[PDB]
């Protein structure tokens, strides 16, 4: 979930 | 009355919330534009991912959320994303006009707009009879902020660890929920119970809608429309 | 002279371009709009992912890419995609203005323009470059459309399981090339050497942008703004 | 690759 790591810092 | 801590929590739900909810829509002009049979899907599917974003910075700000485990945050958003977007368009949605108007008219999406993008009346027909419901209930904004909380703080979703902290935190946002409506809201004597309701509306769209996303991403000359968040967020990946 | 068969390769390939090239690019106000760090790659990722979709019709209608294994056909697309753009692109640039002119000026693309989707003057430079040494040429359009289906159609790419039939479609091409430039071309006694080159410095240019494109993709904030084919093509899957 | 497979037919 590579954009909501991401997103999530 | 309601305790100290009890309305920090509003404090940094509403502050939350006008962070992360454009008024203005000024960022629609950057979708792609929209066409009036899958035309406007191109711009909904746009919006959508735009709207998932400032999802994801309103739970990072929810007190608590980001003291869960990435999987449990990744899992709460994963199967609450597209009801509490659902849920935090009802500030634009009009009950003169039936439609969310967002600064058009290029940005005003009747029902024939709506239905362009891949989507049956057996979805839209309740999400628009959701909308004018909760438009009714005329909420206050403390109101309509704790139930977006409350909403993505559910743990009887898909994927979750940690049913002990969350229950624990959404339990705390009900009773928040309740005091101000016993102190704030003058006849809001059956208001909990329709909002709890609501969310209880909320959970036959999203299986409605992740029903007709399967369908839209099995063909892949609708798939490559999307944008990569929402195949993310919508996708079925552990 | 040419045979006949020779000769329905030039007519089925130039049939293959205006079909997939639209002069009047009247579908570029349907991509995320440009803005002028970033900026710009919503747009010009737009731009790439219909450039895609046009290469792929391109080949489908090359004489004999059609009988290829369906491994084959997403090998050669997958590592000469990047370098057929460059390529088909060489039409709407302009020598007097430096950039590529599409029906503006909301679509005129300036360096400037270029630089802001992500990419350093390490990739534009040569590009440029490249961009006047073919205008320079002064290709006839039979001979501009076939040295897309001779670049396509190149055996040493990584991927290729069937590289004795494509190599013999490509030669059946060059050949095809040279006695055209013989025949058709007055004082083209160096030009299939010259464009021959043009190859070898396409390739450079692909080597290039896949290095940056590694860059763009390991950072999910980017990555995000790219549609989910162009993820596809430039993926590094098998 | 689900949409190249789709778009070569
Ligand atoms: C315009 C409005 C927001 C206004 C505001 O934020 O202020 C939004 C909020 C709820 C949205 C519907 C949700 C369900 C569908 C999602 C798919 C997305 C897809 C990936 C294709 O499944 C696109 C079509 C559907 C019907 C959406 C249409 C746009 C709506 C009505
Ligand atoms: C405007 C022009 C086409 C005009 C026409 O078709 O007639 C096209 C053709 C070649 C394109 C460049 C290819 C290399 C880069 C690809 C990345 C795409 C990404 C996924 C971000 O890697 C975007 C930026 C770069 C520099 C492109 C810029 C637009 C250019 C110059």
């Amino acid at each position: 979930h590579k954009i909501l790591h991401r997103l999530l810092q | 009355m309601l305790s100290d801590e009890q309305m920090q929590i509003i404090n940094s739900l509403v502050e939350a919330h006008h962070k992360t909810y454009d008024d203005s829509y000024s960022d629609f002009v950057r979708f792609r534009p929209p066409v009036r049979r899958l035309s406007m899907l191109p711009h909904l599917a746009d919006l959508v991912s735009y709207s998932i974003q400032k999802v994801i910075g309103f739970a990072k700000m929810i007190p608590g959320f980001r003291d869960l485990t990435a999987e449990d945050q990744i899992a709460l958003l994963k199967s609450s994303a597209i009801e509490i977007i659902m849920l935090r368009s009802n500030q634009s949605f009009s009950l003169e006009d039936m439609s969310w108007s967002c600064g058009g008219p290029d940005f005003k999406y009747c029902i024939n707009d709506v239905t362009k993008a891949g989507h049956t009346l057996e979805l839209l027909e309740p999400l628009v009879k959701f909308q004018v419901g909760l438009k009714k209930l005329k909420l206050h904004e403390e109101e309509h902020v704790l139930l977006m909380a409350i909403c993505l703080l559910s743990p009887d979703r898909p994927g979750v660890q940690d049913h002990v902290r969350i229950e624990a935190l959404q339990d705390r946002l009900c009773d928040v929920l309740q005091a101000y409506i016993r102190i704030q809201h003058p006849g809001g004597r059956l208001l909990y119970a329709k909002m709890i309701q609501k969310l209880a509306d909320l959970r036959s769209l999203n299986e409605e809608h992740s029903k007709q996303y399967r369908s839209l991403s099995f063909q892949p000359e609708h798939s490559m429309q999307l944008t990569p968040l929402v195949l993310e967020v919508f996708g079925s990946e552990v």
